[PDB]
RNA sequence: GGUACGGCGGCCAUAGCGGCGGGGCCACACCCGGUCUCGUUUCGACCCCGGAAGUUAAGCCCGCCAGCGUUCCCGGGUGUACUGCCCUCCGAGAGGGGGCGGGAAACCGGGAACGCCGCCGGCCA
RNA sequence: GGUGCCCUAAGGUCGGCUCAGGCGGGUCAGGAAUCCGCCGUAGAGUGCAAGGGCAAAAGCCGGCCUGACUGGACCCGUAACAGAGGCGGGUCCAGCCGCGAAAGCGUGGCCUAGCGAACCCCUGUGCCUCCCCGGUGGGGGCCAGGGAUGACAGAAAAGCUACCCUGGGGAUAACAGAGUCGUCUCGGGCGAGAGCCCAUAUCGACCCCGAGGCUUGCUACCUCGCUGUCGGCUCUUCCCAUCCUGGCCCUGCAGCAGGGGCCAAGGGUGGGGGUGUUCACCCAUUAAAGGGGAACGUGAGCUGGGUUUAGACCGUCGUGAGACAGGU
RNA sequence: GGGUAGAGCACUGAUUGGGGGUUUAGGGGGCGAAAGCCUCCGGCUCCCUGUCAAACUCCGAACCCACUGCCGCCGUAGAUGGCCGGAGUAGGGGGGCGGUGUAAGCCGUCACCCGAGAGGGGAACAACCCAGACCGGGGUUAAGGCCCCAAAGUGCCGGCUAAGUGUUACUCCAAAGGGUGUCCCUGGCCUUAGACAGCGGCCCGUCGAGGUCAGGGGCCCCGAAAAUGGACGGGGCUUAAGCCGGCCGCCGAGACCCCGGCGCACGGACCGAUUGGUCCGUGAUCGGGUAGGCGGGCGUGCCGAUGGGGCGGAAGCCGGGCCGUGAGGUCCGGUGGACCCGUCGGUAUUGCGGAUCCUGCC
RNA sequence: GCCCGAAAGGGUUGACCCUCCCCGAAGGAAACACGGGCGACCGUGGAGUACGAGGGGAGGUGACCGGGGUUGCACCGUCCGUCUUGGAUCACGGGGCAGGGAGUUCACCCGAGCGGCGAGGUUAAGGGGGUCAACCCCGAAGCCGCAGGGAAACCGACAGGUCC
């Protein structure tokens, strides 16, 4: 039967931690700050569940263009789209 | 190092990635030879096409003769003794010399075209087009034995 | 310069759990009372308030134990299982084989490991 | 496997605490449970499925509250890449507020299901407007909420045709062909054993390996105005997987006979009764009265008994018109 | 960044047997004076042994995806990208992968081919092998092949097969189980007398030289029955014209090399009544094509202009030549007896093989 | 191979054919002298020679050639149009010949290739003249544009300040 997607459809392992994490993160990753420029992947905490974007773009890299608020704006690629999300600091990771 | 790298088979039939790696190191056409610096970079593409090609490492005297008589410039003028001492100051074999063994890259000859477009090989081809050459075929890396065919091919 | 002293942290088990043995100016705890601050759907036990007769026994500090758990290394297992590309190779078929490239898991034997780093303070002399 | 809900708390926030089970202690029939200690990485619990998440909590126990609000903006998904009305979710700016010592959190429910265009109507709210001008009653417009289309991107809606018609279709059934062989028919391996005793004269379990495409099914490649017909009569030819006729072998072969096997397809295999029958059943003879294939051979060869076109009767079903892979 | 293959039992759930401890959640009885102090078939917690997972994971690839920098390729002869406009396409198939199904098939996925793709091979064959096609010539190779049909070997060396087995890369080939039929590799027990073969009650004289049991491989044999007359493509082939392990020369495409010719695309120079032309340069990186888009040319009837032809014979018709890729143009001869053509610019009932097309003739 | 010819095609101002000299792309021999290999064969030198598409020259000869009709031998070749994944099909249409036979016109909208005027552009109906359906002059009524936003009442803007 055809089933439309949704945030959560098959994300049984993609949203799971393997149980020696298991809870809250240490915070820097919570405190962490960018510039505009910066490349930064993508990458979900599923504990903490403000500033979530959609799983399919989880493992992605994109671009800083910005700030609202404590998220920050992400550019990414899309085929030729150029998509932009709202992400906390905690769903992200820099670079290098 | 310089590896010669020569063209043996089709691209119908093959898939898309290996016709542009191909076409990448311009190698367009059934028994056309291209000569390629060894580095990693070169050496991935290499396998990736590895059952479209033969490829080994080529000699200085083969070098010179296939100059002579093979060697072309934009308007597919041929290569002459006195093009070469005056654009540079030496002979064909000096610059072959050279070349395979460093210090100088043929473009450094002024309108050198960088395809060799040889003839079939005099005999035949010694082996199958569908196996390797260490397995009695034709396809793969020979070492130093790839001049026999150049020299053949010439 | 010293101190078997303490507060705020980082990496989050190579740091844990457990066992053994040692210590007390300063300090850190346990300890005695509860009128008052706060409170016990009953107990001043726990939380809170007031202070030290008194204790090194516990926590804490110090050193050790490879017992459990955890991470790393060398070698075997083994270039084994699995696998990307090509094949007028085999085989009735399934399923396998050859060339060029990648490459485990269990288990076995032998080694390292019973935390590392940052900031400011206190006391003795 | 679940939803088309439920909750003034199961919603917001602050504080404090820690669960299931097991063991050892006591009153108790299984005892549901109340009491004490230890161990105990969550085995518990969470408004609800499944999966995910969560331990000085996102769980338990309490206290104060109503951010389950007003005005607006930009983003993501449904619908990747790649277009969308409506629906859902995210990040914020202001206003007025709640909890809290404060930092902070709060735009319902820890995350992902719980619903719906145009046109018309009802309610709230304050403004614009109605044909030369000005009043009164009434009407129209802008904003917000609500009333439904589950065939859920949304017609207001029951049947028969055998008296049937048109346009088309092998994109799609009946039939011959083609494919396949579960089923079927015909075999085999081993040997449980049965046979006075003796595995294999004869019979051979349960498991395992196959041939054929003449039995039925499965599929939908060919053919929709090729011929669509079953059976019988007539006429020709082919196979052997042999009933009789010729020749042999074993036997639980005395003879007469029986049983089981091998070679062999040159010849034979008939006549009648009831039924449309093929088949099957029966009778008298007979050396025996074998079976299959050829578009289930053979309707530009015959027949037309059967195969529910148009007429008619019975039964049954149906309000009825009518129907019956039922009969006449 | 990710939990597939593989692997394993650390969670969830399945699953054999033993050796022990608490005994009982519970009906059976036994000495049961009665659920009894105590045991029997059974539950709880261990340890050793054996098995599993599409909706399990203490582990965990090959591979794929995004991004950064470099190598390579494309791009000022203007890419990537954006705007405007014109479409066609909504029945797909072969081959490889997955789920389902006895299977044939059904449903998806990859995007090499057929569709829309000539030529050389496989006997013929949509998609299996080689290879992507302007024209005229000369050469070399590919796939495969070399007894005759049929271009090129009755080719060479070592060995196997006796069944016409075979003479089949794929499209288009029957097993479980048996035979030591023959050629080979191994391992144990025998062997100065062993396996029988004879005279007699293990062996003396006997024969005297190798024998016997096990495991393994190569080729073949059995298992193996159908309908018009017949298929390794045919003839036929047996130290092969079959098979295994290798080798040596030849034949064979439109592919690759070379010479010449045509066109296209881009750039440039020059000459022009105006969508142009002659020339030069570059082209290993231009030269197949269905639906479909774009560019330039040929032909037909009438008008405004311009240049012309015709009784010393127009149009039309029959037969022949030359030019032109070509649609077509023009000349010669014959028949005929009154009108016709070229160029520039406009206009249109403007081009037929087919509609079970219409009218007429045969 | 048999047959026929016009001269619009060519040709005695030289058809065809024969021999010799020069240059020659890619490609490329053999005989022969030595040697390697059990052999089928190979290497060396001969030799990049002799040849070789083609590009030029010189002499002998003296009349055809190109074409056309029909036909023999060898190699190759399953008609045309159509839907269809798939056509030589036992899928549909298809005896022969000649003439006929299918994207037209108007109104509105979107774009383009060119041309005229230009902050303005353009006339309609009609009228006047003439050599009278052709030609010349007049005629801005209206339409689009020059300022928008807003349901409506209503309100009502940079003819240039900075940078790449």
């Amino acid at each position: 039967v055809k089933k439309a997607h949704s945030f959560r459809r098959k994300t049984r392992g993609k949203l799971s931690k393997h149980p020696r994490r298991r809870g809250l993160p240490p915070l820097t990753r919570f405190l962490q700050e960018f510039e505009v420029g910066q490349k930064v992947h993508i990458v979900i905490e599923p504990s903490y569940h403000k500033g979530m974007p959609d799983p399919r773009f989880h493992g992605r890299t994109g671009t800083v263009v910005g700030k609202r608020g404590d998220a920050y704006i992400v550019q990414i690629t899309d085929g030729g789209k150029v998509k932009t999300f709202f992400i906390h600091p905690v769903h992200l990771r820099p670079q290098k | 190092a310089k590896l010669a790298l020569i063209r043996l088979r089709s691209g119908i039939r093959a898939r898309g990635e290996v016709r542009d790696t191909l076409a990448m190191l311009r190698l367009h056409r059934i028994n056309h030879l291209v000569i390629v610096d060894d580095t990693p970079s070169y050496r991935g593409m290499i396998q990736k096409v590895k059952d479209y090609i033969t490829w080994g490492e080529i000699d200085k005297e083969t070098l010179a003769k296939l100059l002579r008589k093979r060697g072309r410039l934009i308007g597919n003028k041929p290569i002459t003794d006195e093009y070469v001492k005056e654009k540079l100051g030496m002979t064909i074999e000096e610059f072959a010399e050279k070349v395979v063994n460093g210090e100088m890259k043929l473009r450094d000859l002024p309108n050198i075209k960088p395809v060799f477009r040889l003839h079939p090989p005099r005999g035949g081809l010694k082996g199958s087009k569908k196996r390797s050459f260490k397995e009695g075929g034709a396809l793969g890396y020979r070492g130093e034995k790839i001049n026999e065919l150049i020299e053949r091919m010439l």
